[PDB]
């Protein structure tokens, strides 16, 4: 019930999500609490791309893991 | 003597101590019929900008005398200059390596500034906007010059 | 043989291009979502974005699969720049469930500033190697990978990697094609990935990438590598 959510710049903010509810509406809500839109960060925990249907159960997730924030990437 | 001196190490000290002379010693310094190296003056110039009232004046100044020589001379292709100015902010691609910049706000702030000048070519706004946009690392360090930036496009 | 893009082709491409609902789900496969956007990348001579990439290298990676072919591992795009960085440490935990020595290729798509390219780990002919569609050379990245394959063999296999006979090499700009402007290196870092993982030779050039953009387009939408 209990994460981390790092951004590159080294900044966490923890976040009260439901066991089986979906990682979603946290994006949704961490978005709407750092300012950028959703199509501009990347959620990942260890590795994985955190989609709407993750459930924080279907990777194992414990009471303080993190999840990393990621830039969009560009290149030309 | 100076004025080389700075540009070889810009300071907002040795910037101040140039006088209200600085912007001219700058501008007349710098083969104004060569793109490159006015580019190499913008930065240099533009790297010591502060939030300071005098050493912002100071650099913004310079930046003026600089460009409108620059725009004015009839050797002067802006269109290499934009492209060879983003490129040393590491926005565009060279087939030359370049010593890419490490700090934006003040390059960023300059032309901010520059933009919104008459001397300034109002054709090269469009074509500017294009690359301020495009989702660029360096760039979202530095989102308010990027979003001041951006603004002054639109409306100028 | 280039297949060529068919009036049907032609349409499906042309209507994603349109503007629309940006965030709109055009294709989805591997817990990866194309949106409009995303897809928007791969018009006249935008810069390609990671969704496109990892997607394209994830299908790559699906395609490594059928008989003959080398099997692939694709390493995400924020993978390289997380190990360079930050340390081996914090990207370790990436490579669970996924036994990095029971392939053949690694691919690793590299993000640079306003640049992609390529790194590749060959377990057949036993090198690392970098593709950069600007010449640059990373004669370093490869380093960087050889010290990620040590520091994960001692992690997740519990012995050392063995070392002989490998090499680090970082293609010239006279023997990969080349860029000709400022735009397609996700089409040359994805397209190098293509011919190396068909084990086939590079044999395309710049004249080809107007072609492989729209082209890339039908595959993503229809998962489905030509």
């Amino acid at each position: 019930i209990k994460l981390k959510v790092i951004g590159q710049d080294s900044s966490e903010i923890h976040f009260k999500v439901k066991m089986t509810t979906h990682l979603k509406k946290l994006k949704e809500s961490y978005c709407q609490r750092q300012g950028v839109p959703m199509n501009s960060l990347r959620f990942l925990f260890e590795g994985q791309r955190i989609a709407d249907n993750h459930t924080p159960k279907e990777l194992g997730m414990e009471e303080e893991d993190v999840i990393e924030v990621y830039q969009e990437q560009t290149g030309g | 003597a100076d004025v080389s001196t700075f540009l070889a190490f810009p300071s907002p000290e040795k910037l101040l101590r140039l006088g209200p002379k600085s912007s001219v010693l700058i501008a007349q310094q710098t083969d104004t019929s060569d793109p490159e190296k006015v580019v190499s003056a913008f930065l240099k110039v533009s790297s010591v900008f502060k939030d300071e009232a005098t050493v912002r004046m100071a650099v913004q100044d310079a930046v003026d005398a600089l460009m409108q020589k620059a725009f004015n001379s009839s050797s002067f292709n802006s269109n290499t200059f934009l492209t060879r100015l983003l490129v040393h902010m590491g926005l565009l691609k060279s087939e030359d390596k370049v010593k890419a910049i490490a700090n934006l706000y003040g390059p960023l702030m300059a032309l901010n500034h520059m933009v919104q000048q008459d001397y300034f070519p109002k054709a090269l706004a469009p074509l500017l906007l294009a690359f301020v946009t495009k989702p660029n690392s360096a760039l979202e360090s530095c989102s308010f010059a990027r979003h001041s930036l951006l603004q002054t496009l639109y409306k100028v | 043989e280039f297949p060529e893009i068919t009036e049907e082709m032609e349409k499906e491409i042309k209507n994603v291009f349109r503007n629309g609902n940006q965030d709109e789900v055009l294709s989805e496969a591997f817990r990866l979502t194309i949106t409009r956007k995303d897809i928007q990348t791969l018009n006249h001579l935008n810069w390609l974005n990671d969704e496109i990439i990892n997607f394209y290298m994830n299908m790559l990676m699906e395609r490594s699969k059928e008989k003959g072919l080398p099997s692939v591992h694709a390493f995400n795009t924020f993978f390289f720049t997380k190990l360079k960085t930050a340390g081996y440490q914090a990207v370790k935990r990436w490579t669970k469930k996924v036994d990095v020595f029971s392939v053949d290729i690694l691919l690793v798509p590299i993000h640079l500033g306003v640049h992609w390219c390529l790194a590749v780990v060959d377990f057949r002919k036993k090198n690392i190697t970098y593709y950069d569609s600007m010449g640059g050379i990373n004669n370093e990245a490869c380093r960087i990978l050889l010290q990620y394959l040590k520091q994960e063999s001692i992690d997740k296999k519990r012995k050392e990697f063995d070392t002989n006979g490998w090499q680090l090499f970082s293609k010239k700009s006279q023997e990969i094609p080349q860029q000709m402007n400022g735009s397609d290196a996700g089409m040359f870092a994805c397209k190098y990935a293509d011919c190396i993982t068909k084990d086939r030779p590079i044999n395309f050039t710049q004249q080809h990438m107007p072609y492989f953009r729209k082209r890339m387009v039908w595959e993503i939408l229809h998962r489905k590598l030509l």
